[PDB]
């Protein structure tokens, strides 16, 4: 039993969005699927679930009119279709099925795909720099991942990056920093290594 | 937690029940047991009686205009709890509840109808049609007194089957028919996956033709057909498909033609079917499509109710056809039988 | 009866004592009065006109309705429908052989044809009234039925029996009873046509009474029945009982007129009624057309 | 017996009943010349 | 109908007991079913009808039921089990899910190394001020930054425990306009981790 998501991007709101889970090794009619709201730093929550079996269809007050959960049985997969997007739903939404007749929990869920929203553009992350301790700051970068190496990955131990951090203009910042006892500065040559493929953008500093 | 309860007004006659559905085993159904909790200051004289009925509840969706009472029991029992070994779960409630804590029990006889209800028409009113069982308990001096619903309390109860462990071998059936010149025409071999299937389970067909003669087939046509033989005052057999399918393909003048279909039989596209034959309801809800009902080897008896059974019938329209029959039934639940909390959009 | 023939025939032959109505020739007759009967059946036509045209354009609506809203389809309904059909059959053949015989080879069979025919829908008609009852009373006492073969048969005797002694009638009238224009009574062969239909009509009396005295056992408890009776005095054409086995009478004495000014009012307008009360108001019907103690809990233990 | 054959037959009768004395009628007026 | 998880964090060690705990506004029957999801991953189902384990799930984890309050005890602590934990109740078709209970491992107090490095000449040219405040390796995740200005505006983010020294990592920082840093001259961030027996307050002047 498999369940595969596809459909995860990046959209403005207002927009619409289409979540795809193929179904393995289980049947529809003998199965219920829901989809699973997980914000950011937050718990679960429950938006759409469909029993193809009665044919129900059931949404969240928050999506009640404004997602539509469908089911194809020839193919096999469920579709959630997401409508007038809103900053709020910036969530990873995960595809979980229960047991059509005897619901018993959700046994399975599928690998969840990441849905954000958000006005802001596809802008480069800006570079500044900061037992010793030593490190620099990236800001001003809207696509979630980030890729830091110190000294071309060097450096493993002692290395800290925290987590990415929301500003006010949608932008996102982190701070990467290394731990370096202080006797081993004047000959020793500390370089930090920012790669954002989502803006094909390198920086070293 | 375990138990279920319901109550009935000042009389405290408050029912425990350890489980709604009773499983049944085609030579042993699994005996009926409860407590029912009352106040003998209230009762004085009266006796608590608590009674086990069957009842089909016929055509009353027809013959609105003479609207009384469409029934006839199939079987009832009677104890007196107030003037049989007490279960694990009589002794804890007992236990539990104290003096006034008064058990019953019934054996519900073999070879009686599951709990089926026929599915409504448009404008569907009335509790049923079809086979339900109650428990009862009221307070009276005799079981002839006219109870009037201020003291008694009526729980709905299911008796059910599940599949059996074991699957019988795969029906296989076939069916040979000839015609003008009748040197080696058509036979019509089919055979099924697996005898049992689950409900929502799709249920996979093999046929195989052979198109000896002049004259070829146009279509392929599979359909699970519900039998359900009802019985009461007169015997009937009512065929009712629950899926449908239909294949264009085409059998040449030649010696071999082989496919397999697949379908999968569920109650959306099947509401719109008045007496359609499904799962006796708790209360007034949804149910899937009626299990098949299994029958032991002593006699295929006009039981009274519905006998449900389904089969799968492939038919050539050159017609030829055959059925396969095939059990449609949930797995023993190896948990408690209920439900097992279906949402409820409340 | 005597025709003009037969008069001619008797002068040829020769106040007179040979003339069948027995100055000079003071053998005037009370043919004053005689010459109201003409109005008396022209206000009955009136009356079972209306009637039959309130009927009839009632069960074209209730056919339609029925026919076109699929999910109404079922062995009830079927009944219904050949029910209503009937009616409307048996409306326009009174029409029709209204037209032809009053004008508002060739000569016997013009008129031969249209009375067959309203004869025909005539008795189909009161054998679908009885059709409605027996099927209301197997469902009553014979539940679950095949359904299957009790339609086929059931078609069968609302359509072919009467076709049968319809056949049988009009073969005997044609071989060796024929008299001109085929609206003249020719003996007791009427009585072929008459007997089956009074038989239909007392079964279905009885069926009526055992289904209404059954529903008065089960049972303000006078209450409950006054509706079911008069639910099902249209369907079982109840009215029809008062009249049945009654002699026919001159056509202007008191008897005649109560039975005519009643009996065919009712069976004009029954057509309505058994439209209205079936199919219009009847549970379904209503809904398809607008759309177009304590709780139980759980302890621990 | 069934109202709609019985009224159908005393139509017919009268018909003929009513034909013949207005034959009859004519002709005895007539004679009276 | 809400369920409320009493722990909001929890701090426990391997073959220690733990027992988490949750209440639903109203009975839900034992309609009640706990996740367990590892960060990056998807929740796996435990139990279900707030009693019976899902196949395949260790036989240390334990559900049980009182009234509207629904317990679940993982027995043994094990490596694998330091995750967080959700709730859930499916009698009714608004299914609601818990807040979620961490568990987190316990070790010894160890305290932070303070540094804040002030902005760089980059960033001054850029036209914005970022002071980041950092505290290196502490266990506690109690610990708190106050900024002392000559407020609000502020950023916080913590790296989850360590490998193998688990311990908490915490930094913040400090956004300003060029002219708010300029018009100011004094910066600095303390600490109130509860490991230091007092407060630590470490302070650059802007020159």
């Amino acid at each position: 039993v498999q369940l595969v998501e596809s459909g995860g991007g990046l959209v403005q709101p207002g927009g619409s969005l289409r979540l795809s889970c193929a179904a393995s090794g289980f049947n529809v009619y003998s199965s219920s699927i829901h989809w699973v709201r997980q914000a950011p730093g937050k718990g679960l929550e429950w938006v759409a679930s469909i029993s193809s079996y009665y044919c129900y269809t059931y949404y969240a007050d928050s999506v009640k009119g404004r997602f539509t959960i469908s089911a194809d049985t020839s193919k096999n997969t469920a579709y959630l279709q997401m409508n007038s997007l809103r900053a709020e739903d910036t969530a990873v939404y995960y595809c979980a099925r229960s047991r059509q007749f005897w619901y018993s929990g959700l046994d399975y869920w599928g690998q969840g795909t990441l849905v954000t929203v958000s006005s802001a553009s596809t802008k480069g992350p800006s570079v500044f720099p900061l037992t010793a301790a030593l490190g620099c700051l990236v800001k001003d970068y809207f696509p979630e991942p980030v890729t830091v190496s110190w000294n071309s990955g060097a450096l493993t131990s002692g290395v800290h990056t925290f987590p990415a951090v929301l500003q006010s203009s949608g932008l996102y910042s982190l701070s990467s920093v290394v731990t370096v006892p202080s006797s081993s500065l004047g000959t020793q040559t500390y370089i930090c290594n920012v790669n954002h493929k989502p803006s094909n953008t390198k920086v070293d500093k | 937690t375990r138990v279920f309860k319901k109550a009935s007004c000042n009389g405290k006659l408050t029912v425990y029940l350890g489980k709604r559905d009773f499983v049944d085993h085609i030579d042993l159904v699994d005996p009926v047991d409860g407590v029912v909790l009352v106040d003998p200051e209230y009762l004085k004289e009266r006796r608590v009686y608590v009674t086990l009925t069957c009842a089909f509840r016929y055509g009353r969706e027809d013959l609105d205009v003479l609207g009384l009472t469409f029934r006839k029991d199939l079987f009832c029992a009677n104890v007196q709890s107030f003037p049989k070994p007490l279960t694990r779960l009589q002794e804890r409630l007992i236990k539990k509840l104290g003096e006034h804590a008064y058990p019953f029990t019934f054996e519900i006889p073999p070879n009686l109808p599951c709990s089926v209800t026929l599915q409504p028409g448009p404008e569907d009113t009335g509790k049923a049609c079809g086979v339900d069982y109650e428990v009862k308990a009221f307070c009276a001096e005799n079981l002839e007194e006219k109870i009037h619903k201020r003291n008694s309390v009526r729980l709905v109860i299911r008796k059910v089957q599940y599949a059996p462990e074991r699957p019988g071998p795969q029906p296989t059936a076939e069916t040979t028919r000839q015609f003008l010149m009748s040197d080696k025409p058509l036979h019509l071999e089919a055979s099924l996956d697996k005898e049992i299937y689950y409900h929502g389970e799709p249920i996979s067909v093999n046929v195989h033709v052979t198109n000896n003669t002049n004259k070829t087939v146009k279509k392929i046509k599979i359909s699970v057909r519900q039998y359900a033989d009802i019985c009461l005052f007169n015997t009937a057999q009512y065929k009712c498909p629950v899926a449908m399918e239909e294949a264009d393909d085409t059998v040449a003048p030649s010696s071999t033609f082989c496919k397999v279909y697949t379908l999968t039989p569920f109650l959306c596209n099947n509401r719109e079917k008045r007496g359609l034959a499904l799962d006796g309801k708790l209360k007034h809800e949804d149910t899937n499509l009626a299990s098949s009902t299994l029958l032991r080897e002593g006699a295929n008896r006009e039981i009274l109710g519905i006998i449900v059974s389904y089969k799968v019938k492939v038919k050539l329209v050159v017609d030829v056809a055959v059925e396969l029959p095939f059990t449609l039934m949930h797995p023993k639940p190896k948990e408690e039988p209920p439900h097992r909390e279906v949402p409820e959009n409340e | 009866v005597m025709t003009k023939e037969e008069q001619i025939f008797l002068l040829h032959r020769a106040c007179p004592d040979y003339i069948y109505d027995f100055n000079y020739s003071e053998c005037v007759k009370f043919l004053t009065n005689e010459t109201r009967e003409r109005e008396v059946f022209d206000r009955l036509g009136m009356i079972y006109t209306v009637g039959y045209s309130v009927s009839l354009a009632s069960l074209t609506v209730a056919v339609l309705i029925l026919a076109y809203f699929r999910r109404l389809h079922c062995t009830r309904n079927y009944i219904h429908m050949h029910l209503f059909l009937s009616f409307m059959l048996r409306a326009v053949s009174i029409f029709v052989k209204d037209a032809v015989l009053y004008s508002g080879a060739a000569g016997y069979a013009g008129c031969r044809v249209a009375v067959t025919f309203f004869l025909y829908f005539l008795a189909t008609n009161y054998y679908w009234i009885l059709v409605e009852g027996l099927y209301l009373h197997s469902l009553i006492f014979m539940a679950f039925f095949s359904e299957k073969k009790y339609l086929w048969g059931f078609t069968v005797f609302g359509w072919g029996l009467p076709a049968v002694f319809v056949a049988v009638w009009v073969s005997v009238r044609a071989t060796l009873a024929n008299t001109g224009c085929w609206d003249l009574s020719s003996g007791n062969k009427k009585w072929i046509i008459q007997v089956p239909i009074l038989a239909s009509i007392v079964l279905n009396f009885i069926l009526f009474i055992n289904i209404v005295r059954v529903l008065a056992t089960k049972l303000q408890q006078y209450r409950k029945l006054l509706k079911s009776t008069l639910v099902l005095m249209p369907l079982f054409g109840v009215h029809y009982i008062v009249f049945m086995a009654t002699p026919y009478t001159e056509v202007s004495g008191t008897l005649w007129q109560v039975q005519m000014h009643y009996e065919m009012l009712f069976n004009s307008f029954q057509g309505f009624f058994v439209a209205i009360i079936y199919c219009f108001c009847n549970g379904e019907v209503q809904a398809e057309i607008k759309k177009s103690v304590s709780h139980t809990s759980v302890t621990n233990g | 017996a069934v109202a709609e054959i019985q009224l159908m037959h005393q139509r017919a009768k009268w018909i003929q009943d009513a034909r013949r004395r207005a034959f009859l009628h004519k002709l005895i007026a007539e004679i009276h010349t | 109908i809400q369920m409320t998880q009493s722990p909001s964090s929890l701090s426990a060690s391997v073959g220690d007991r733990v027992t988490i705990t949750c209440r639903a506004s109203q009975s839900v029957s034992s309609a009640v079913a706990w996740y367990q999801q590892k960060p990056g991953k998807a929740p796996k189902l435990l139990i279900y009808s707030a009693s019976s384990l899902y196949s395949g799930v260790p036989s240390r984890f334990s559900g049980s039921r009182s009234g509207t309050d629904f317990t679940l005890t993982i027995s043994s602590l094990q490596p694998e089990d330091f995750a967080t934990y959700y709730c859930q109740q499916y009698k009714y078709v608004p299914v609601t899910f818990g807040q979620g209970t961490k568990v987190e491992i316990k070790r010894t107090v160890a305290a932070p190394s303070v540094f804040i490095f002030p902005p760089s000449d980059s960033q001054l040219k850029s036209g914005t001020a970022s002071v980041v405040c950092l505290l290196n390796n502490f266990y506690p995740r109690e610990a708190k930054v106050q900024w002392k200005v000559d407020s609000g505006n502020s950023q916080e983010s913590v790296t989850e425990q360590d490998s193998k020294d688990s311990t908490y990592s915490l930094s913040s920082t400090l956004t300003l306009s060029k002219a708010d840093y300029e018009k100011h001259k004094v910066y600095a961030c303390e600490v109130t981790h509860q490991g230091l027996s007092s407060p630590v307050t470490k302070s650059f002047n802007r020159g």
